[PDB]
């Protein structure tokens, strides 16, 4: 899952979440449209990009900066027509740059105080912990290793919910006084119960602090979600943005195969999560880089190897294919015709290392064999992993 | 205390199964499978099916009711993701000894939900969910292992993967060394058996003669079971453990098949998870394909 800036602050506010007021802008004429409406001192206006580093970003319009400042509405239209419709380009871009096709246009706030708040669920103590620093605007990773002192905890019943002196408590680590600790405290409620109801894994936010007028605001956040809760979660699953995805993961997507393109040049579809780990490190051991991760599932059907070997074509990388597969009540033949079929239909020539365990592997063997196909069928996953690495420079 | 109900993990032939979702397409075809291995699958469970015969055997509308007309002992589940943990919740209900969730893709939240009625009884055992199951070679198959590849023997194996279970079955058949009980606890974040919970049987157990741990990135399973051999496997009858652990090579921040194989926040690392294994006196394969000579070092150095 990806959201935009402006929709997970949307989803935020939707649920009693303090974030800035803004809109979502389409065209520079909607840009300085919402502009006059925000009846704001001051305007920031944030070029909608996936990837960080947008403030010291360039446009192809030649547009300096994603994010801008201004008191002028009229301004706003300007540069947000500098923006719109032109690629981005960052520090965590490709060179190309990201295609910009909403900005946002938000009211601006001063930040007197800043710190770090996070929920998620803690596998060890078995339910959702509040996780804080008054220590905002960093890496919280780095605060833990310098300063461990300055990370509180606490932990939350879940069928009891959260607590209000756990909300209080909070507020106060966080540094937070009087009727600022109060309001922390609330929207601290506010977030926990908005992590419950979207089935979020994590909702963090940095800074979590207060304007000099007083008020406590969520001024950016982060929202990592439960990929097993799509089924009652589709509005959200809905507004997934793929387009700063490696194209072949998201093709991946549609077969529902789970794919994580690497660096290396021997590719190999596995089922199973642990041995598709298991044989990248292997590979790797053996001298090889992986040129994927990608995992069937035990259940390997032969549409599956299919649309695996559709995918691998997609990498130009691709010297090698190590195909392991032990495990699953389709047996051996069945996936070895299948190989052969997409071998000859998708037109491949790169070598296969092909290491079937099941029933039938004599049968597989022959299917292999007399398939007048480069495939070399290795005994064990030490020798298929030596023999994809042989397989190439 | 949950912890009693880690008795139940081990399967026997004296042990009786139910299956719910016993209706459903997975559901029929493993219940076939374990009739032709020779498992007690005794009935099933589907809402709304009760009063009807499945595969020969009685089908019933809960849990409670399967229960109390065949005294079966062991729950499997086949139902999806959405039903999966009311289903969990309806086995810890009826306090089925042994529950095994075979089910991929239920909601964290609601295996948080389903581990707060967990942790407060002890009747109910639970393995899952994502998990492959438990066998005991020739005695009981509960899960989706395949049964041919194990021979019953002296190494207990447990694993958060079930592919990887496979290698490790395969290998020790192969070097004839066997298997005595093997569990796979699966790839989730929240489930209902750690392993801690499965070496304290291994430990206990006299047909276990060597352990294989099978681990991965994410979570702190591996590092609690270091700490767990450390008290209570030094002496003076310690039995030799050989693990793997996958995922050197794995990237951060992305999640690698499995729901609870992540590293995120500079936690869950394989090289920490090693590490800590090997201090507990834990002989650390670094190939996979090498779990079965390993642990046939160590069984044979036991002189
Ligand atoms: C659980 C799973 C196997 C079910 O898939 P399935 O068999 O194709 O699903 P079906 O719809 O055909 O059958 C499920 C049945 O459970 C029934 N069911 C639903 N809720 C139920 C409940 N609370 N109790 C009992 N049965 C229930 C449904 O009615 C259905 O039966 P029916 O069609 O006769 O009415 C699947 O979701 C899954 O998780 N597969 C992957 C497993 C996996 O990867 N495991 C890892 C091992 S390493």
């Amino acid at each position: 899952m990806n959201l935009q800036e402006y929709q997970s602050k949307k989803l935020m506010s939707d649920n009693g979440v303090k974030v800035q007021r803004f809109f979502v802008a389409d065209t520079a004429n909607e840009a300085l449209e919402a502009a006059k409406r925000l009846n704001a001192k001051e305007i920031v206006l944030k070029a909608q990009i996936l990837a960080g580093g947008r403030g010291k970003g360039v446009f192809s319009s030649g547009l300096k900066g994603g994010v801008h400042l201004t008191k002028d509405p009229e301004v706003v239209g300007q540069l947000a027509k500098q923006m719109i419709g032109y690629n981005l380009a960052t520090k965590q871009t490709p060179k190309e740059g990201v295609k910009v096709n909403k900005v946002m246009v938000a009211e601006a706030l001063d930040i007197s105080r800043e710190t770090y708040l996070a929920i998620l669920m803690d596998r060890s103590c078995n339910g959702p912990v509040l996780v804080g620093s008054p220590q905002g605007g960093v890496d919280i990773e780095e605060v833990a290793a310098s300063n461990p002192e300055l990370i509180f905890k606490e932990q939350i019943d879940i069928i009891e919910g959260i607590k209000d002196s756990q909300a209080q408590r909070m507020a106060e680590n966080l540094g937070f006084l009087g009727p600022l600790q109060n309001q922390a405290a609330d929207q601290i409620k506010k977030l926990y119960n908005l992590f419950l109801k979207i089935d979020a894994t994590q909702v963090e936010v940095n800074p979590f602090g207060e304007t000099p007028e007083g008020q406590v605001v969520c001024f950016d956040a982060k929202i990592n979600f439960d990929d097993n809760a799509e089924f009652r979660q589709k509005d959200i699953f809905a507004m997934d943005d793929k387009s700063e995805n490696e194209p072949i993961e998201n093709e991946a997507a549609k077969y529902d195969l789970k794919y994580i393109g690497l660096d290396g040049n021997i590719a190999c579809f596995v089922n199973g999560a642990g041995l598709a780990m298991a044989t990248c490190d292997i590979i790797f051991l053996n001298g090889g880089k992986p040129a994927n991760f990608l995992d069937l599932g035990g259940g390997v059907k032969e549409s599956q190897v299919y649309q695996a070997f559709k995918l691998l074509t997609a990498d130009p990388k691709v010297e090698a294919i190590l195909v392991n597969i032990f495990g699953g009540i389709v047996n051996c033949a069945i996936i070895a015709n299948g190989i052969t079929k997409a071998c000859r239909e998708l037109e491949l020539k790169v070598p296969l290392v092909v290491r079937l365990e099941g029933t039938n592997v004599h049968e597989a063997q022959n299917i292999l064999t007399n398939s007048g196909l480069p495939i070399t069928s290795a005994v064990d996953l030490e020798d298929a992993a030596k023999k994809a690495v042989a397989s190439v420079t | 205390s949950y912890t009693a109900s880690r008795k139940h993990l081990y399967v026997d032939k004296n042990t009786k199964v139910i299956c719910q979702g016993f209706t459903g397409k997975q559901g029929t075809f493993h219940s076939q499978q374990a009739l032709e291995y020779g498992t007690n699958l005794v009935g099933g469970t589907t809402p709304g099916k009760g009063g009807k015969t499945h595969l020969g055997l009685p089908v019933f509308n809960t849990v409670k009711e399967a229960k109390e007309q065949t005294g079966a002992t062991a729950s499997v589940i086949y139902v999806p993701p959405p039903f999966a943990a009311a289903a969990i919740n309806e086995a810890i209900d009826a306090e089925v000894p042994l529950v095994v969730c075979i089910t991929e893709g239920i909601p964290q939240q609601d295996m948080v939900r389903v581990k707060h009625r967990l942790l407060r009884q002890g009747k109910t055992r639970l393995i899952g969910p994502n998990c492959p199951g438990v066998i005991n070679p020739g005695e009981c198959k509960i899960g989706i292992m395949p049964g041919h590849i194990h021979k019953k023997g002296r190494i207990g194996i447990v694993s958060r993967s079930g592919t990887l279970t496979y290698e490790a079955v395969h290998q020790t058949t192969q070097v004839g060394l066997g298997q005595s009980l093997c569990v796979g606890i699966g790839g989730d974040p929240f489930n209902g058996t750690d392993f801690t919970d499965c070496l304290e049987i291994f430990l206990n157990d006299p047909a276990t003669e060597g352990i294989i741990l099978i681990g991965e990135i994410g979570g702190n399973a591996e590092e609690n079971a270091a700490e767990f051999l450390k008290q209570h496997n030094s002496g003076p009858k310690s039995k030799p453990v050989v693990s793997f652990i996958a995922g050197l090579t794995a990237p951060p921040g992305r999640r690698m098949g499995h729901a609870g194989a992540i590293i995120a926040g500079g936690k869950g690392g394989a090289k920490e998870k090693i590490t800590a294994l090997q201090s507990a006196g834990v002989v650390v394969s670094m190939s996979p394909a090498q779990l079965g000579t390993t642990i046939y070092k160590e069984f044979e150095k036991r002189k």
